[PDB]
């Protein structure tokens, strides 16, 4: 067996033939480039992020929906602004654009009895 | 003409109703997949105008509409309950369905198991509610039902003991709190026996959800493996061609592969159209039974669960939700003699809220769900006109308080 | 016609009216009770009865208009035949 | 500011409101269709790749949901009800619709 | 293959149609016809028996 494929037919899986040791296949990153604007009305100090682009590869934030570069993750938590994707979201809080995790809402504990 | 049948004993049971609420966001770019890193192919696909920003702008509302069902799905609570430490309802037992800080992502049981029950210019976007916060949000909505009943869809969460609620619900349907309070042992064990039952037949189904899932794979897959077909030119690929062919030559035969993709890639935006226009249309009814059957009692018929309903419980699924319907059935019927209305000193009596019933020699009133005989008197009996228009009536006497007291 | 076919329908328009007289049926003697669990049967008049304080009328107002209704009801079914001896919506699916 | 009208009378009225439920079920067979059973049209067709399985796919999701369809408006009963051979019903007559 | 696409799509939209009224009407029976609704309107004009 010289080189293995999955399911639609892609090539995943070499053996070299000097060594005869088995490899993988994975295509390099690609994706899309989204702007995350506050409107020109307002500023117009833009962010990026790069979809599902680990970025070792491109101040600069990592998340699920890809990396995020020109906002400061904030560990704090807001209400959701402009959505990113997997539960954060950026906004423009005082003079920059900032990143954050959405506040679902205020707790509360019933008093019951 | 004259009989009825009325339920003395009744059953309450759960059952369940899935219904998917989104689907997978997806993506794709024209030029990685018509030409796929091919300046001939771009130089000619400009030919055909603007054919491909239509398409990213009809998936990307896609993706925004897929966003939006799953917010007005859920997010319907604006703020986030907690129950307490200490849970004494009443015997009722919600420890299955509960949120337990124990395990992986704050889900629960059944929510566990509902979970565990089911390239090349394509992306797949990541939903905006990950996982976790569609589970707080179904928490804090049964956190909510629980503690406050329906009060907190109303506006500010007003707290009540657990069964003086299950008495409101009671009384909504038709029977009166006695019923509950007098039997309150055995309708939290069948309560609780079947909503184990639930999770007993969930263990050993599915398929609305899965059936989502599968269609936009198989549509997806479809549209890949459609980039290996000729289109009736020389080949699939487009080096083979270029490489092989005077440009001049190699233009007319390009044209062939660039329209089947053309078609291919606008046959899968218009059957994602569709499919999504359906899943708005279940996303909607979900919302809809949110509102009317976790955030209050329906009267609605067959729309909250078969039977009479008393109250209902949202889980999250992987692209749906999962309502437990708890409904009251009755059941043990036997039958008696009915007469619309009583003559008494020559005068009609009809009964306030009940029915008149008799075993045989004597005569009771009724509430129309539950057996509860009692004495006519006229505390639950009005009177109007006389006893010679009315068709079915009988004779007997109807008791004054007042009279017995006096002397 | 040029590889072109229609399949029958999985119920026949027996069993689509059979459905439909078990359910008139279901309506006529139980009243609702039987789309809540088993059917309990009730004489007519009292569920009209049930009925009419459905909807904030008391009760007394039937058992004294009774003949009245009835007859009422029964020109009401008659005139409709008439109006019938229409369906646009369904001739333009078709 | 202090009048009110009671009614004193009342009519029983019957309307009609008609839906539909169900189309009829088609289908057609893509090859047929597109080559009228010509062996070299089929074989130059099938450089398309999966079009016809397309379309006959769709056509066929079409068809079961039309039997879904009336399956959840007309089966909403377990039992077959039966009417009791009196007609006894405090003087409203359904042999119209019985 | 043009015209038999053109086909499936518009037989696509038609179903969706007739499955809402299918859903609308299998919600009437339910609602009218195995009880009695207060919605207004649903069950016909007036007040509803
Ligand atoms: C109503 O039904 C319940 C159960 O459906 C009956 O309770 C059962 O009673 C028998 C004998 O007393 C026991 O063996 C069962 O274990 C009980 N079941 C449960 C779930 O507790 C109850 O007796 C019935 N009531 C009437 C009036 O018939
Ligand atoms: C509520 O129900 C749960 C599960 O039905 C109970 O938890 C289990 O109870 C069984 C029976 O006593 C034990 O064998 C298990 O060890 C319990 N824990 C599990 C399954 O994780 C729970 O005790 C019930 N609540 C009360 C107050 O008894
Ligand atoms: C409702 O009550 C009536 C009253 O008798 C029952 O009628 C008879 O019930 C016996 C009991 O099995 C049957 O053998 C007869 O055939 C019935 N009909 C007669 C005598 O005309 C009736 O069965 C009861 N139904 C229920 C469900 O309890
Ligand atoms: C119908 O129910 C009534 C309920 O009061 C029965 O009347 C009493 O039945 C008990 C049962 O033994 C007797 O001890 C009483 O003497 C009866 N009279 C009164 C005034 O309480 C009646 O017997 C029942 N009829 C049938 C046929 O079961
Ligand atoms: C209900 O009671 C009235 C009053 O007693 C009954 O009317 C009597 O009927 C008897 C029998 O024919 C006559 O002898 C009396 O003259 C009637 N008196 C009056 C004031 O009408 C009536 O028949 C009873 N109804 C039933 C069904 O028993
Ligand atoms: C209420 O309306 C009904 C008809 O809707 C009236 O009944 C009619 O009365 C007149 C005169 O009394 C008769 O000529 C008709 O034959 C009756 N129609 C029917 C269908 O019986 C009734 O009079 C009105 N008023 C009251 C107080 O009921
Ligand atoms: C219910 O209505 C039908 C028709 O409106 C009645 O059928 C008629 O009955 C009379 C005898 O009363 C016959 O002379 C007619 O020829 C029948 N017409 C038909 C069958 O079309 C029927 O009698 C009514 N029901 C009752 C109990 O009277
Ligand atoms: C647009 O700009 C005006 C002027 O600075 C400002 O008042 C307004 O709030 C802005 N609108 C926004 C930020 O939505
Ligand atoms: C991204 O790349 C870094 C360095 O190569 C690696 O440590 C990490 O696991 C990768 N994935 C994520 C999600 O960070
Ligand atoms: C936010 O606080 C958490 C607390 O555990 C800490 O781990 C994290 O590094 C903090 N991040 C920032 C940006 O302050
Ligand atoms: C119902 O039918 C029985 C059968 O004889 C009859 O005696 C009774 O009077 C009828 N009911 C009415 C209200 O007429």
């Amino acid at each position: 067996q010289q080189f293995g494929r999955d399911i639609a037919d892609t090539t995943d899986a070499v053996r070299d033939p000097q060594t005869l040791e088995i490899l993988d296949i994975t295509p390099c990153s690609f994706g899309g480039v989204s702007v995350i604007t506050p409107g020109t009305n307002t500023s117009n100090q833009v962010a990026v992020l790069y979809q599902d682009v680990n970025c070792t590869e491109v101040n600069v934030f990592q998340t699920r929906a890809g990396c995020l570069i020109g906002a400061e993750h904030v560990n704090n938590s807001y209400e959701c602004d402009i959505p990113i994707g997997a539960g954060i979201c950026a906004s423009y809080q005082t003079q920059s654009i900032i990143a954050y995790t959405m506040s679902l809402g205020a707790e509360n504990s019933v008093a019951y009895s | 003409n004259n009989s009825i049948a009325i339920p003395t004993n009744f059953t309450i049971s759960v059952t369940t109703e899935i219904l998917p609420v989104s689907m997978t966001k997806t993506s794709v770019d024209c030029t990685m997949y018509i030409c796929g890193d091919s300046t001939e192919c771009s130089n000619l696909l400009l030919q055909y105008g603007s054919f491909c920003t239509q398409l990213n702008r009809a998936l990307t509302g896609i993706a925004v509409e897929q966003d939006k069902n799953t917010q007005e799905v859920f997010a319907q609570v604006k703020q986030i309950y907690k129950t307490p430490p200490i849970k004494d309802f009443g015997g009722f037992n919600f420890s299955q369905i509960l949120p337990d800080p124990s395990k992986p992502s704050k889900r629960s049981f059944i929510e566990d198991l509902l979970f565990n029950k089911v390239f090349n210019g394509l992306t797949v976007l990541p939903p905006l509610l990950t996982d976790e916060m569609i589970a707080q949000y179904t928490s804090a909505l049964l956190a909510g039902t629980i503690t406050s009943g329906w009060t907190f869809g109303a506006g500010a969460a007003l707290q009540i003991p657990f069964a003086m609620q299950m008495a409101y619900r009671f009384n909504g349907i038709g029977v009166t709190q006695n019923v509950l309070y007098e039997n309150q042992k055995l309708i939290a064990n069948q309560f609780n026996s079947a909503i184990g039952k639930i999770q007993d037949s969930l263990s050993s189904a599915l398929g609305k959800l899965q059936d989502v899932v599968n269609q936009n794979a198989q549509a997806l897959n479809t549209l890949v493996k459609q980039l290996s077909s000729n289109f009736g030119a020389i080949s699939s690929v487009l080096n083979d061609i270029l490489s092989r062919l005077d440009p001049p030559e190699a233009e007319v035969q390009i044209d062939r592969l660039i329209t089947g993709r053309l078609q291919s890639l606008q046959t899968y935006v218009t059957q994602q159209l569709i499919r999504a226009a359906e899943i708005r249309a279940s996303a909607n009814l979900a919302a809809t039974k949110m509102s009317e059957c976790v955030l209050g009692q329906s009267k609605r018929v067959d729309f909250c669960g078969k039977g009479y309903h008393l109250m209902s419980f949202p889980q999250s699924a992987p692209h749906g939700v999962v309502f437990l319907h708890v409904t009251y059935v009755p059941a043990q019927e036997k039958n008696f003699t009915t007469a619309p209305a009583i003559c008494h000193d020559g005068k009609a009596h009809f009964p306030r809220e009940g029915v008149f019933v008799s075993n045989g020699t004597h005569w009771f009133v009724t509430q129309r769900n539950f057996y509860e005989p009692q004495i006519i008197t006229t505390d639950n009996t009005f009177v109007s006109g006389n006893c010679d228009v009315v068709i079915g009536i009988v004779n007997n006497t109807v008791y004054d308080p007042l009279q017995p007291e006096l002397d």
